[PDB]
């Protein structure tokens, strides 16, 4: 959460070189030594013929702040002909991406064209350089026998680059195949161990690489960025890589095998164009040795307050289950056009608290885009999604935005303190900038007063000036810190304390130092260890009677305290900081005894009690709860009173209740301190005698599913006096209850079908649909509107077969949605019908002949509905339109249902039933 | 007292249907500026006249992609221009013509390298030799000579390039923030015609090519009228398209070919204004794809705020169809040009700061006239207050954009938009950014899904029983117009025969059988072939 801002490192390169552009740490395995590594891409060099070819720096951190080039390679273009050169090595963006280890450090030069052996072209398929001290080797895996876009001809081998711990590189190159891209992994040494200088192609061993894929896939740019985590299995590295465009520019992250080099995960951007690719990352964020996904889409549009569409960017950081899934969560930006997570740049343990930190970046935000870097700290939840600080860049555009955070790296810890560090690189401007991180302190201090109730009458002191005897109360305040570094032995403290903080300006000060009669007092003591808490004490009386009027409103002493300077390392002071989530104020407080009646103690007599209203909250929605408390005081005084409701997981306090003429406004407050969530709330410091409340706390219950059948809570107030301080613990539980509205809706397709029928033929034998008629299509649907759910029930519908030997409406078959199978007493669709190819009234069962459909249902939640869409034929018998009332028929058709089954067995469950009908009218219309 | 004014300070009124203005400096947004004077926590309602006034000079530019497959586009569409004007003088007094063509950044990865340079000129693979890469290049402004249209278009021929994506977004861009090469007028309405056959390359895509400075959103062509940063400035990004859009108050079309209809269609999700069509493989469609999408943008008025203090927060209701209300709302759809819709803004600050002119806007997208606020104000342990998310303190007061009690609610009424556009699907109502069905039996996120609501044979018979038999509702309520939409047609004796649409049947008032048919085909079609003769009861 902090390092320093006041004195960072700041270094440059040449106007327009890019520096800053790639950032890394070198720490060598043969020095005590560390430096920094920062690519200038368009740094021009003094390799013949040679525009821009760029390089890469060596940076000293020993405060000389001086940069010179790193001996990578210092040759010209080779030749392949007379005036017919092999490469082309200007303009190639040498320094675009660094990486190294220990001594080794692989440097690309993704704009590096090579004119194919075969025809005379100019084609960028980058190579690389891998260095170790003397021994400098040219690493360019695309530059093989296969060319042109179909094949690596347009790679960009060098885009992304990276190292597995066991020593192998990763490499990106976006434009392989037809730009689908390809990921390229190499064992070092197989690269040093094999590289002839008689070559421009060189197989590798045990080289792994990706395929060409389907046309389909072209132009997805993978490649584009790398990472490395171990999420398979166990063992080593696994490959991420971002693919920006994959999709419909929706964008894709690849997981593959450190290994095989077969596909692990996938992930894919939710909205397209915003890049979800442009930068990954993965580190273990919450101390449970498990690499987390982070994944970058700085141009994602999230939706503002007023609901309009604004590019502001948004970062994925899947968090890896131990299943090998994940719970990923979501964190936008701030500004609006400052990209943000434009760079994901994990950090070690700035804190050091034994979870790991991040930095994201928007290049382009603060005031004029000079861009700010956010820090977010780690926790065992996740990641704690809140800015722990930004850094902001300080530097003014010169011919295009400065750029700052577009690349940055921190992990390393390049000074003597036990904290990492950080990188960040302008390259609008050319620069990088070293931010030290600073010592952690965490300190403990105490307040504690001696006679705690203060009494008038008693004698036992003297004034400073004039002997006179007067209330003598004593206060000492302890103090301890110890940090986890590079700090200690003198932590420095500047003490203030303060008698009678409660009262303002109105100056009614009741108690005052000895000595030196004031309420303020100043001091500046001094320590070091974890244990050795130095404490310093005072003495401190009470005015007489005959000065103040009071009532009791508890003399509280205030506590407070800070760091100093000259606490720091050597190398340009740097100063420490108290840990972020601990305060500087500590107080406590007096009560001049009153009431308490001879003795001198207060002991009082607390109780509270609820009235069990509303003896029902449902399992599904969120249930409103309502508290009716009545706490009181029968004994004498009650210092500092409060009432402590206990509440379950799922039980949250919306508030008190004002919204009541009987009840009062309790200035109660939500707290969780231990593994224990529970409300508060003052029942008025000194509480009074005989004082009676009856107030109301309100929640919401949350349902938890089964999770037995009743849900408790605590009740209780304790105070500060020595006797009878606590009301005994009245429990309170209210029981869970299942309620679930199913209903069934049904409906025809076409409700009316006019028998005149147009066009239609009596066949001998049907078929086809059209020799047999119109498509009457009836559905029936299940749905469960109530809040708990239920697992099974039986739906029943009855079918309108035929009448006396006579078919009407021949279903062909049926389709289900949802949770349900079903099953005909009769077998649908006999005749074998196919597509194209090419009484008086009412009807239905109790009638007719039924085919029944019997359906087993099971798993309608909250909002979930299932749907029977039957499918019928309306057979032309209908006719007959020669005797009597041939003239019109209703086609009835009935479901009905059951619930049968719910998942709680703990409650009272009920039977819910019901049915529905549906017709299909077949009339005469005209006649 | 102190009391909070509004008063109308300027009050141009609508020119009733007239578009060609005789110096008459033609009004579409009536109250055209006024000054409200707020004090502490107080409001003050008023109000908003707009009409899409007929006969509005027209403004069309015609950004094509100029890629080799669009050769024969280039054939069927020489001859175009002279032909549009015949079908756009139908709707305009004035028209203003223009052309301009787009292929991809010249350089490295895209353009053709430099293998042979014998390539710096054509593409020599095959014989046929055509022209070098040129990303953005301006050809014939906006001119009234619909013929010289087609003396530039003769003159026009086509390049090729390497990579599948063009870089057509730099042309978008640079014809919209290039306003007086390129000849956008003020009271105009304006559209850009974005034809392309093939996909596109977004912002960062140029990194490969090596260019990371990021779009600044001007105007960079020269007198030589190419794009001159098309090297050395990476792709313009959705938002900043979009921003640039709404301020020149252009209309993004885009023709697109069917391959990359649904491509462009997500694009156009984003980019709120922007209408797709599907053109034609040899792209002779344009136009009665241009001439439509006119129609498209004339038939919505929405509101966009540009600017306004953060202090106070503006509430809308939309009246549209015969002054039957809807609350919560900016934006009215459905309209035909000519008729005039009007809403009913309000204002409140939270406690009035300091002092200052303070003048915003509040305007229809794509319109020129706009309403002018200028405000001013009259002015000179814990907290049980809360209840936390967006609540305030004193008693609890929420922010601009929030609503309720506890401060639970909102004003955003995108969460209850559909796939269609209506509120809720018609079927409900949006309540604090999320629908609650006025159930006929539905559910869903915006009440889409209705499985046992009544066939579409029982929607559209409430149009055919008016829209061709003056009675019915809708003739009741006078809705069956804007409500009932869609297109009918008397249909000669019996139906049509694409089985890709329904036939329905029914009887009428008078005791007859009328029988119709629901289509939905090429460019969302909706046709409703009636069978014209009833079946009647003979005598
Ligand atoms: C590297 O040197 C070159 C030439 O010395 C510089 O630019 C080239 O030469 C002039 C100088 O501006 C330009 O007009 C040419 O267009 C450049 N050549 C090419 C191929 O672009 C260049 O500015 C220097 N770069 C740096 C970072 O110092
Ligand atoms: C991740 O995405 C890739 C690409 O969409 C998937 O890989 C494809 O898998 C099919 C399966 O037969 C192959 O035919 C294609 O060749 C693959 N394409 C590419 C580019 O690799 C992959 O399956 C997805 N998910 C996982 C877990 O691998
Ligand atoms: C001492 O009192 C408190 C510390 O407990 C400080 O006042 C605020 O306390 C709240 C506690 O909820 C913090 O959230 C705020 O950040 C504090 N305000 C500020 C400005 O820091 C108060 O500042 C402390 N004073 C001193 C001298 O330490
Ligand atoms: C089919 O016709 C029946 C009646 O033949 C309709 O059901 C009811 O019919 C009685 C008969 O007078 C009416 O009084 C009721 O009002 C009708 N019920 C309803 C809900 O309208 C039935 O509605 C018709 N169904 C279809 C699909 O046309
Ligand atoms: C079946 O449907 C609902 C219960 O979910 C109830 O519906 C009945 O109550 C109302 C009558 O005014 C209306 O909603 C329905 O028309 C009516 N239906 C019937 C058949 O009376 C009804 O109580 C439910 N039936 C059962 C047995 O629970
Ligand atoms: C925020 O809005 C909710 C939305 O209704 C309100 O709370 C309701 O919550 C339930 C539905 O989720 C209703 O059944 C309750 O009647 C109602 N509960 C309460 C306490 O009002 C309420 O305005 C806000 N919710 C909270 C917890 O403050
Ligand atoms: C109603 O359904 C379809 C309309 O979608 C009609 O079928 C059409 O296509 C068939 C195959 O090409 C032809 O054989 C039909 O003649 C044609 N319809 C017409 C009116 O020509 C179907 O016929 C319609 N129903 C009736 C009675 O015409
Ligand atoms: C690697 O081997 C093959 C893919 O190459 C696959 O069957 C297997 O699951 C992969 N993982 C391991 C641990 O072998
Ligand atoms: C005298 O001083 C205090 C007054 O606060 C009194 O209560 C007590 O009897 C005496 N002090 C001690 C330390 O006993
Ligand atoms: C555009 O719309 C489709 C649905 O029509 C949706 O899947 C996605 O947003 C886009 N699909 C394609 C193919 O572009
Ligand atoms: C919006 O709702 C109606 C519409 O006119 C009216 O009350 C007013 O204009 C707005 N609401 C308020 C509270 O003023
Ligand atoms: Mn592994
Ligand atoms: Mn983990
Ligand atoms: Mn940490
Ligand atoms: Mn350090
Ligand atoms: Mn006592
Ligand atoms: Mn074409």
């Amino acid at each position: 959460f902090n390092l320093d801002v006041d004195s960072p490192a700041e270094y440059s390169g040449p106007e327009g070189s890019y520096f800053g552009f790639a950032v890394d740490f070198f720490v060598p395995s043969a020095s005590s030594r560390m430096f920094l590594l920062v690519g200038a891409p368009k740094a021009n060099t003094t390799q013949p013929g040679i525009v821009e070819g760029g390089q890469v720096l060596k940076c000293d951190w020993s405060s000389t702040r001086r940069c010179q080039p790193i001996e990578f390679d210092a040759t010209g273009n080779r030749d392949y002909a007379k005036d017919d050169p092999l490469e082309f090595k200007s303009h190639q963006w040498f320094g675009a991406s660094v990486r190294s280890k220990q001594d080794k450090i692989l440097a690309c030069a993704p704009l590096y064209h090579w004119r194919t052996e075969m025809k005379q072209e100019r084609e960028p398929v980058g190579t690389c350089f891998l260095q170790d001290g003397t021994k400098t080797v040219e690493y360019a895996p695309c530059r093989s026998q296969d060319i042109d876009a179909d094949g690596q001809g347009f790679c960009q081998g060098g885009f992304s680059i990276d190292f597995t711990k066991a020593d192998r590189v990763l490499l990106g190159g976006p434009g392989s195949f037809y730009w689908q891209g390809q990921l390229i992994s190499d064992q070092v040494a197989e690269i040093v161990s094999k590289y002839d200088p008689n070559v421009y192609s060189i197989k590798y061993n045990n080289q792994l690489a990706t395929r060409t894929a389907q046309a389909i896939f072209d132009d997805s740019y993978l490649g584009y960025s790398v990472a490395v985590g171990d999420f398979n299995g166990d063992g080593i590295d696994d490959f991420v890589s971002g693919v920006p465009r994959a999709a419909r520019t929706l964008g894709m992250v690849y997981i593959y095998d450190g290994k095989n080099m077969s596909s692990l995960y996938n992930f894919t951007g939710e909205q397209m164009a915003a890049y979800f690719g442009f930068s990954v990352a993965a580190t273990d964020i919450n101390g449970d040795d498990y690499a987390d996904v982070f994944i970058g889409a700085p141009l994602f549009m999230d939706r503002g307050s007023d609901g309009k569409l604004q590019e502001v960017g948004q970062v994925s950081v899947s968090l890896q289950r131990a299943s090998g899934d994940f719970q990923t969560t979501k964190l936008n930006g701030f500004e609006v056009f400052a990209r943000f997570g434009s760079a994901i740049a994990p950090l070690g343990d700035l804190d050091q608290d034994g979870f790991n930190d991040i930095a994201i970046a928007a290049p382009y935000g603060g005031e004029d885009k000079k861009g700010i870097v956010y820090i977010f700290n780690g926790r065992s939840t996740g990641l704690n999604a809140v800015p722990s600080q930004i850094l902001e860049g300080q530097w003014a555009a010169r011919s295009m935005p400065p750029s700052f955070g577009y690349s940055m790296k921190g992990a390393t810890d390049i000074d003597k303190n036990g904290y990492p560090d950080l990188i960040v690189g302008a390259f609008g401007v050319d620069r990088a900038i070293l931010y030290r991180a600073r010592p952690v302190i965490t300190v403990n201090a105490g307040l504690e007063v001696y006679p705690s109730i203060l009494n008038q009458d008693n004698k036992t002191c003297s004034l400073p000036g004039t002997a006179l005897k007067v209330s003598c109360f004593n206060v000492r305040f302890c103090l301890k810190a110890d940090g986890k570094g590079v700090l200690p032995r003198k932590l420095n403290f500047q003490v203030e304390l303060l008698l009678d903080k409660l009262k303002q300006k109105g100056a009614i000060r009741r108690a005052l130092f000895l000595y030196s009669r004031s309420p303020s007092h100043s001091k500046n003591m001094t320590i070091s260890r974890g244990g050795l808490m130095q404490c310093e004490e005072l003495i401190a009386y009470l005015r007489d009677e005959s000065e103040f009027r009071d009532k009791l409103t508890p003399i509280t002493i205030f506590m407070e305290y800070r760091l100093d300077y000259r606490t720091a390392a050597d190398t340009t002071g740097l100063q420490p900081i108290l840990n972020q989530f601990t305060p500087a104020n500590i107080s406590r407080q007096a009560h001049i005894l009153l009431d308490c009646g001879e003795d001198n103690v207060c002991k009082p007599k607390l109780e509270v009690s609820v009235d069990s209203d509303q003896k029902k909250i449902y399992i599904g929605d969120d249930n409103p709860l309502t508290l009716i408390v009545k706490a009181q005081n029968q004994g004498e005084g009650a210092y500092e009173a409060e009432l402590i409701v206990s509440i379950p997981l799922q039980a949250d306090f919306i508030g008190v209740v004002r919204n009541n003429e009987a009840l009062a406004r309790l200035s109660c407050a939500f707290k969780t301190e231990n593994q224990t969530r529970q409300v508060v709330c003052d029942l008025g410091n000194p509480m009074k005698a005989g004082t009676q409340l009856l107030a109301g706390l309100r929640f919401s219950v949350h349902q938890q599913s089964e999770m037995d059948t009743s849900v408790k809570f605590d009740l209780q107030i304790q105070s500060s006096n020595l006797f009878d301080k606590v009301s005994p613990v009245v429990s309170h539980k209210v029981d869970l209850a299942v309620l679930a509205a199913v209903e069934i809706r049904g409906v025809s397709s076409p409700d009316h079908v006019f028998l005149p029928i147009p066009n239609w033929e009596h066949k001998e034998n049907p078929e086809t649909e059209e020799d047999v008629g119109p498509v009457v299509q009836h559905i029936y649907e299940l749905r469960n509107n109530g809040p708990s759910s239920f697992s099974k029930a039986m739906l029943h519908l009855q079918w309108p077969y035929k009448y006396n030997n006579n078919t009407l409406l021949y279903i062909l078959h049926y389709d289900i949605d949802g949770p349900m199978n079903c099953t005909s007493d009769m077998e649908i669709n006999p005749l074998r019908i196919k597509i194209s190819s090419l009484d008086i009234h009412t009807l239905g069962c109790g009638v007719a002949q039924c085919l029944k459909i019997v359906c087993q249902v099971g798993r309608l939640d909250r909002g979930k509905s299932a749907i029977l869409y039957v499918k019928s034929l309306l057979w032309t018998e209908t006719f007959m339109n020669k005797e009597n009332q041939n003239h019109s028929y209703s086609l009835k058709s009935s479901a009905s249902f059951n619930v049968i089954e719910f998942p709680y067995k703990n409650l009272p469950i009920e039977d819910i039933t019901n049915s529905t009908l549906v017709t299909t009218n077949v009339t005469w219309g005209i006649q | 007292e102190f009391p909070v004014s509004e008063a109308r300070v300027l009050e141009d009124r609508p020119l009733s249907d007239k578009g060609s203005g005789d110096s008459s400096q033609v009004t579409q947004v009536s109250p055209q500026r006024i000054a409200l004077r707020l004090r502490p926590d107080d409001s003050k309602n008023f109000s908003i006249q707009v009409r899409q006034v007929e006969d509005y000079p027209v403004d069309i530019y015609y950004l094509m992609d100029l890629s080799y497959s669009m050769k024969d586009d280039l054939w069927s569409i020489q001859n175009l221009g002279t032909k549009l004007a015949t079908q756009m003088r139908k709707l305009t007094s004035n028209l203003r013509i223009g052309f301009g063509a787009f292929v991809d950044k010249p350089v490295s990865p895209y353009m053709y390298i430099s293998p042979p340079e014998a390539l710096e000129n054509p593409c020599y693979d095959m014989k046929t030799t055509c022209l070098p890469m040129f990303g953005y290049k301006h050809v014939l402004t906006l001119t009234d000579q619909v013929t010289r249209f087609n003396e530039e278009v003769k003159k026009q021929s086509v390049s090729r390039n390497r990579d599948a994506p063009e870089g057509g977004f730099d042309a978008i861009m640079q014809a919209t923030v290039c306003d007086e090469k390129i000849g956008w007028r003020n009271d105009a309405s304006h559209l850009l015609v974005f034809t392309t056959d093939a996909k596109t390359h977004i912002a960062l895509d140029g990194r490969l090519a090596g260019i990371v400075q990021p779009n600044d959103g001007q105007c960079h062509v020269g007198s030589d009228n190419h794009y001159s940063a098309s090297t050395t400035m990476d792709y313009p990004s959705l938002g900043l398209m979009t921003e640039k859009l709404s301020q020149k108050n252009i209309n993004l079309i885009f023709a697109v070919t069917e391959n990359v209809v649904n491509l462009y269609q997500n694009y156009s999700e984003l980019i709120p204004g922007t209408t797709v069509g599907v053109l034609s493989m040899d792209s002779s469609n344009v136009l009665q794809l241009i001439v439509d999408a006119y129609g498209k943008i004339r038939s919505k008025v929405e509101l966009e705020v540009r600017d306004l203090p953060e202090e106070l927060s503006l509430s809308f209701n939309a009246t549209c169809l015969n002054n039957e209300v809807i609350p919560g709302l900016k934006s009215c759809m459905g309209l035909k040009i000519g008729d005039t819709v009007s809403f009913s803004i309000e204002a409140k600050v939270r406690g009035c700061p300091q002092e200052k002119e303070k003048s915003f806007t509040i305007k229809p997208v794509g319109f020129k006239d706009s309403l002018i606020v200028q405000v001013t104000f009259d002015c000179d342990k814990g907290e049980m207050c809360s209840g936390h998310g967006q609540c305030s303190c004193g008693d609890c007061l929420c922010d601009s954009d929030w609503t309720g009690y506890y401060c639970n609610c909102t004003t955003r009424t995108d969460t209850c938009m559909s796939s269609n556009g209506l509120l809720c699907s018609g079927r409900g109502k949006c309540e604090c950014g999320s629908c609650v069905c006025i159930q006929p039996g539905s559910y869903g996120d915006t009440c889409e899904k209705c499985p046992t609501c009544p066939d579409a044979c029982t929607f559209k018979k409430e149009c055919v029983e008016c829209k061709k038999f003056d009675r019915e509702p809708y003739m009741t309520e006078n809705t069956c117009n804007r409500y009932c939409r869609d297109e009918i047609e008397s249909v000669k004796e019996l139906k049509d025969t694409g089985k890709d649409a329904v036939n329905c049947t029914y009887k009428n008032e008078d005791d007859c059988v009328v029988r119709f048919q629901y289509y939905e085909d090429s460019s969302g079609k909706s046709i409703l072939y009636v069978v014209e003769e009833p079946e009647c009861p003979k005598g």
